[PDB]
């Protein structure tokens, strides 16, 4: 029995060992209660405004669209404390942990952004934080590991399976099954078993609500489309949620195409994977023919989640949202273009969304369209990655 | 599931508990795994629990995580595991064989088709480790259509509603993971559950006898057998000796 | 003849070769005109809000003051686009360049933050940007150099003198003396010849204006003191300006004490240097006994300007503002403390201000005081520096 | 300043321009610098402009930036430069000696004290390169109290107000850096300015004659002399030969 539907159509559910079902039920009840509690909402709004810096700007980018009939706005989640949208929902989930009388946080991380976001939220709110990270990820994300430790978090390398993100995902769940009376599992995207896809959407939906109010103020109408990159689905569902019922507004999610869909080296399960059951949910997966879970590949480590949130799979199935892919080279071009023409260094994750908007513009330059890209994060973190590619291509 | 019904009836007539070891199929390789399994049987296993290597064994601790890795290092696939299962059944007509599966391996090519292949190769039960009772309907329906017992875990944090659900929906045995122990066992009997096998921390003979004394039908050694494999990789001959020794001792502890 | 007084008491002036006086006079006139032009003010406000993200949060930090009678707020310039307060005034000066019909920007940089800020402003506003940087600075600031080049700026290493910041300062002025009909010199702090100290203050004073409105809203009274680090003086004068006439509000500027004032290895000219004439101004300088200009030393490259803005020297002389120093070790402690207890990674520059506020609290923990620290920037940039010290100390 | 008055009167009687080389004191070392300076005089310099090495020569191009660096590499200090100036004056009684200074070196130990030491060692003029006329008052006042001419630059971007200020406040000579050229020179004369020396780009004999033809009192070679030093560091003997050759040619170009 649950209070809320655990499925979006056929996608979603609660595919966890029995021992974890009380933990999920507890969390669902606390969430439902919190959502009706004005004191909780006021505390959440206070942290979002005065600690994280909401509302975030909506920037009109003129140079990049000059001479076309595209008007492009960027929703500036890159300006949020922490430098990415992840901060919004970790603050919400930390408050949920407190609501449930918990003093400890468990989190998983791949690229390390969610580890950093969990560690910052935990430091602010006086929670003891432990972060699981695939041993391979630990080795290649030294800056993020150090940030987590500076913030007082314990970072625990995971050596099982492929020693990457999906493996940390498993290990976080294993710890929680023993510790859930005192610890909250702070899941890092809008995926996993119910109630996480719902919670993460509702704790990110201020992105779309603000976007709507800002575009109405600035342009006097809704956007033709809002465009967001899709790793696990959190920034995209946060942008999309408030517009779902505005049926004239296109919802475009962009998965990483990596070296090209046809190469198989990509991270686009929603459009090019196969539905499976893993990490507590029924959803499109990167998997082998015989059902072993595989890794997502992208230039952007942040888009490597090998599955996608169930609500995206559902919105796609009914035709409410459209999903596309952008390759590493396309994302790299968009990254350089924004730096040079607007003086904003975008996360390589966000650069996938921008690349698709630039394609919409360039393919049909006399089409009048009002687009918003969710600029999910800033790209300081990516400059060595970009440097290395540019040198190797002999762009020097 | 009939093989479990027959086993428990036979054990009950002998006032005897069941001893059930777990191993990962194909750990440390297909040939050695087949030898390991025949050794467990000869040494006195009453039933087997057998895992199919999976990339993401959520319900599993370090010991079994590492067994999965060994089997993958040996290139073991689900198709190879099903060939192994057919050979195991062909050698041993009455022992109940249960699988420990993850949902994606069951769903991957169709849930019904999965249970049909289980029936073809002679499997008696399936426990899907990441499917709680709340999600179990298509799995238990397919199992029963193919004469396979659906096995459910009764966890430490069970409640009355869960006991009644596990009691109603399960067949073969109830997988008990340690309400007090004697109370769970008594309540499961009251609700006409499949006979309980204790699966928590069964690593020594005294724990087997304790399980039977508590009222359970027997005990499952979830990881101790795999630990003996891990410890003895360099000497297959010694590995088999130590497995035989261990299973013999554990089975003795079940006997009246 | 000038429109405005070029001096703050005895400090300041216009000590440039004759050839540069028309350039300064032109800039002063354009500034005075701009300050009366509602269209200019509206354009500036638009960029500040919708591009840079103003207003910035004022965060109350509870964990760090728990059990004392200090209430501490941080003004979150770390959340501004670019990650430091420098962005505010580069946007203002870029608009001044446009007002004067210029299409090109010249800037100097030491640590590289001002180069990056100049490059971003120039990219947004379609100005061709060239940045002078001491060759030694180029070598040790590779990430910042790459950011500038990504944004389309030309970065020019300077090999004269000591090949550091003061040398880039000279070289920027040398270029401008030939190119001022088409190029604007975007000076990076509240120092240099008039009218720069005035312009930079007025284009940073939104920091203090916002702080005042935010503290009145939150606490219903003005702060006991506002506290800011002092490299050249821009973030500090931006915080201070609006409070100058509120004579109950303490104004505390913190210079870098480096290894300790007594070692001579510091960057505290206002309190421990000697008045001299250099970089177009009469002001306290780091200099030898016979009058050669010397370098500032600090753990924080951003506080290495070897002089200080003339308005600070003036406010100190009349007793309106008080200036103190904080050593590298004190700043490092404050850096670790904020990370662990509030989940904010502060710039090592800003960590000097925070360290002094923590000293005010710890020295007199039962003194009731309401303090604001200007958190001038974020400290992602500093994590390798901090890592290296911690390892070398065997903190690992 | 009297030495300039006497020089110009003498040159005027000979219908002759002044040729004035610049060098950095102590470049490439104190001893060689003294030899360089005596060579310039023997070769026909009418007056000298001498720079004191400074950490931050704002008004200076690459050639002189590098001369400063050489002098610093040789450990040259302002005190050593003043000792050099006293020796130069002791050797040569009538040649006008002008310094090119930066403000901090003049202000460092007191502006008045600076000009008093200039007078003591026999200096005739001081140009402070980063002090515009608008800031000049304490510098020109101290200069005149110590019988030192304050030298001002008339830049390409001069206006009428500046011409009148430079004309009123300057003594010794007006430093012209190329309103048209002939117009500036004529206007400075109209305003009774100190005689003009052209200081822009004087690198060849034809530019010296052109300066005189335009109505100027002479020409200053701001950097060409230093370039000959830079080019010949490895051979002091050749350095002196080439300096003598160059200054001889440039001076010849000034003669009626
Ligand atoms: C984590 C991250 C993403 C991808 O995660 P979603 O859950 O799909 O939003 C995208 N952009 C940035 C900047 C991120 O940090
Ligand atoms: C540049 C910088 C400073 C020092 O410059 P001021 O002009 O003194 O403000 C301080 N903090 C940060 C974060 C900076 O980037
Ligand atoms: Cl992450
Ligand atoms: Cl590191
Ligand atoms: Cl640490
Ligand atoms: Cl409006
Ligand atoms: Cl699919
Ligand atoms: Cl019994
Ligand atoms: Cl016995
Ligand atoms: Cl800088
Ligand atoms: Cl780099
Ligand atoms: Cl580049
Ligand atoms: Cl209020
Ligand atoms: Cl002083
Ligand atoms: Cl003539
Ligand atoms: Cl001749
Ligand atoms: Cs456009
Ligand atoms: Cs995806
Ligand atoms: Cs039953
Ligand atoms: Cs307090
Ligand atoms: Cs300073
Ligand atoms: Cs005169």
């Amino acid at each position: 029995t649950t209070l809320l539907n655990p499925y979006f159509g056929e996608f979603g559910g609660m595919y966890v060992p029995q021992i974890l079902m009380p933990a999920l039920n507890q969390l669902e009840e606390a969430f439902v209660s919190a959502q009706k509690d004005p004191e909780f909402q006021a505390q959440f709004a206070d942290l979002l405004k005065n600690y994280a810096g909401r509302p975030t700007a909506l920037t009109k980018c003129q140079n990049i669209t000059a001479g076309t009939r595209t008007t492009l706005y960027l929703k500036r989640e890159d300006l949020l404390h922490g430098g990415a949208h992840k901060t919004n929902q970790v603050l919400g989930q930390a408050l949920l942990a407190k609501r449930m009388g918990k003093s400890e946080i468990i989190a998983e991380t791949g690229a390390g952004q969610h580890g950093v976001a969990s560690a910052l939220a935990s430091a602010l709110l006086g929670l003891k934080c432990r972060i699981y990270m695939g041993a391979k990820d630990v080795e290649r994300q030294s800056p993020n590991v150090f940030r987590m430790r500076l913030m007082g978090a314990e970072v625990i390398p995971v050596h099982s399976g492929s020693a990457t993100l999906k493996d940390a995902c498993n290990e976080a769940l294993r710890d929680w099954s023993g510790s859930y009376e005192t610890a909250h599992y702070m899941l890092g995207t809008a995926a996993g078993p119910h109630p996480y896809p719902t919670i993460v959407r509702e704790f990110q939906r201020m992105i779309g609500e603000e976007t709507k109010a800002q575009i109405l103020d600035k342009e006097g109408r809704l956007p033709d489309a809002v465009i967001a990159c899709v790793g696990g689905g959190s920034n995209a569902i946060g942008m999309f949620a408030d517009f779902i019922n505005d049926t004239s507004v296109g919802l475009i999610g962009v998965e990483p195409g990596g070296h090209g869909i046809e190469t198989g080296e990509h991270g686009a399960p929603l459009k090019h994977g196969r539905v499976g059951i893993y990490f507590g949910m029924k959803a499109p997966m990167m998997q082998t023919a015989d059902g072993q879970i595989e890794e997502s590949y992208s230039i952007s480590a942040g888009l490597d989640f090998p599955s996608v949130g169930p609500q995206h799979a559902y919105l796609n199935s009914i035709g409410r949202a459209d999903y596309v892919s952008i390759t590493d080279d396309e994302a790299l071009e968009a990254f350089k273009t924004l730096c040079r023409h607007e003086g904003i260094i975008p996360a390589l994750e966000s650069s996938h969304a921008l690349a698709h908007a630039l394609k919409m513009m360039r393919e049909q330059p006399e089409k009048e369209q009002l687009l918003v890209v969710n600029l999910s994060g800033r790209g300081d973190k990516d400059i060595f990655t970009v440097h290395d590619i540019l040198k190797a291509r002999g762009e020097i | 599931m009939e093989r479990y019904e027959n086993l428990f009836a036979q054990l009950n007539d002998r006032r005897e508990g069941a001893f059930v070891p777990f191993v990962t199929l194909g750990d440390p390789g297909i040939e050695q795994s087949l030898k390991i399994i025949d050794t467990l049987i000869d040494a006195g296993a009453d039933a087997l629990e057998l895992g199919v290597p999976f990339s993401d064994p959520l319900a599993d601790g370090p010991t079994i995580q590492n067994a999965n890795l060994r089997a993958f290092a040996a290139g073991v696939t689900p198709a190879q595991c099903f060939e192994m299962l057919a050979l195991i059944r062909e050698k041993h007509p009455t022992i109940p064989i249960g699988l420990l599966m993850y949902a994606n391996l069951v769903f991957n090519n169709g849930i019904d088709a999965f249970y049909a292949r289980c029936e073809q190769v002679g499997v008696d039960s399936v426990l899907v480790a990441d499917v709680p009772v709340e999600e179990s309907a298509p799995f238990r329906q397919a199992a029963l259509r193919h004469n396979i017992a659906p096995i459910f875990i009764c966890p430490p944090n069970a409640d009355d509603d869960l006991l009644r659900q596990v009691a109603s929906y399960g067949r073969g045995y109830t997988y008990l993971l340690s309400l007090p122990l004697h109370h769970l066992i008594e309540k499961l009997k009251e609700y006409h559950a499949a006979p309980a096998l204790q699966g928590f921390g069964i690593s020594s003979p005294e724990q087997v006898s304790a399980a039977v004394r508590a009222g359970a039908a027997g005990a499952i050694s979830g990881s101790a057998i795999v630990k003996i494999i891990e410890k003895n990789l360099a000497s297959p001959k010694q590995m088999l000796a130590e497995l035989r020794s261990f299973v013999s001792a554990m089975k003795a502890a079940s006997r009246a």
